[PDB]
């Protein structure tokens, strides 16, 4: 995260830690859904073009962390994967369309003060608050600038409209993304950077006080540039996939 | 410099 | 019990930056 700031103690308890088995190393962000249940990045698990391809023995879960790097004894629970599933139609190849996967877990985690599960959007609610000008807030470990926080980071951004996110790059955008960020003009800062991918983009709703997640960290053309904005996977447009696994896989 | 984790984990 | 966050929501105590969040949805 860049011109973010240190988040407060049980600020994003649905916050988790991707991390690799050895070298052991943190290698995305992800978020809590439900206590068996755990929502990425796709393209944190494979990416071709960089020999990426993990399994769920190459990892772990780390969930209702506060700093980066240290085991945060009787707070941090860690866990086992027991499945991973990835959109079937996630786009490695050109944009990372569809930029999206679910991981469950061995065995259910048991909440606590600093572990929740965040909600998923209904199509009501995505009506309402995903509106360009209205502001979500993104959490992350990632660097600093385009290094690394001794601690989980947060910024709120303004959702952007589609033209101007289109405009502003030569990659083809489609209807399961949306991109936030200030203006060159609205001189105001802040951006997701490399380490924070697979992470939440969130919105608090004004109707009942619940979060909801409205996107996952996806990509961007450096960080916190001017004329650039990051880019989200739109998690409403792929809930029917969410379903339909969670359904059929326990 | 990531802190280790307990054994059982791996 | 989603969404509702024990140490803020449950204890109705906000954070320190969710207005700027809530005075945006106009
Ligand atoms: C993620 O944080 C990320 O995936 N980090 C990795 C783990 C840690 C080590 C490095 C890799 C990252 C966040 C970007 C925020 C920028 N403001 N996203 C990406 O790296 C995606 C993954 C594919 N990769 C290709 C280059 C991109 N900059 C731009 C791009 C090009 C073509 C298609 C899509 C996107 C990009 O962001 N990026
Ligand atoms: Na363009
Ligand atoms: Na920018």
């Amino acid at each position: 995260i860049v011109e973010g700031s240190d988040a407060e103690i049980g600020m994003s308890p649905w916050q988790v830690m991707l991390f690799r088995k050895s070298p052991q190393e943190l290698l995305c962000g992800a978020s809590l859904i439900s206590d068996r249940w755990v929502l990425t990045a796709a393209h944190c698990l494979l990416y071709p073009p960089w020999d990426k391809n993990f399994t769920e023995n190459d990892l772990l879960v780390r969930i209702g962390k506060h700093s980066r790097t240290r085991y945060e004894r009787n707070i941090e629970k860690i866990s086992m994967l027991e499945k991973i599933y990835i959109h079937p139609r996630y786009n490695w190849r050109e944009n990372l369309d569809r930029d999206i996967a679910l991981m469950k877990l061995k065995k259910p985690v048991a909440f606590s003060d600093y572990i929740h599960p965040v909600c998923l959007p209904d199509r009501e609610t995505a009506a309402s608050l995903l509106q360009a000008g209205y502001k979500g807030r993104v959490t992350g470990w990632g660097n600093l600038k385009e290094g690394q926080p001794s601690v989980l980071q947060v910024v709120n951004l303004p959702i952007v409209e589609r033209p101007v996110c289109k405009d502003s790059t030569r990659i083809r955008i489609t209807d399961n993304m949306f991109c936030a960020g200030y203006k060159p003009d609205e001189g105001k800062r802040g951006d997701a950077c490399e380490g924070d991918s697979g992470g939440p983009f969130v919105m608090k709703s004004p109707f009942n006080n619940r979060w909801y997640q409205m996107g996952i960290v996806s990509w961007g053309e450096g960080c916190d540039r001017d004329g650039k904005y990051g880019f989200y996977t739109h998690v409403f447009r792929l809930k029917k996939w969410i379903q339909k696994v969670i359904d059929q896989f326990g | 410099d990531f802190e280790e984790i307990p054994e059982e984990y791996l | 019990d989603c969404g509702l966050r024990p140490l803020f929501e449950k204890k109705s105590l906000e954070d320190k930056t969710e207005r700027e969040l809530l005075e945006s949805y106009i």
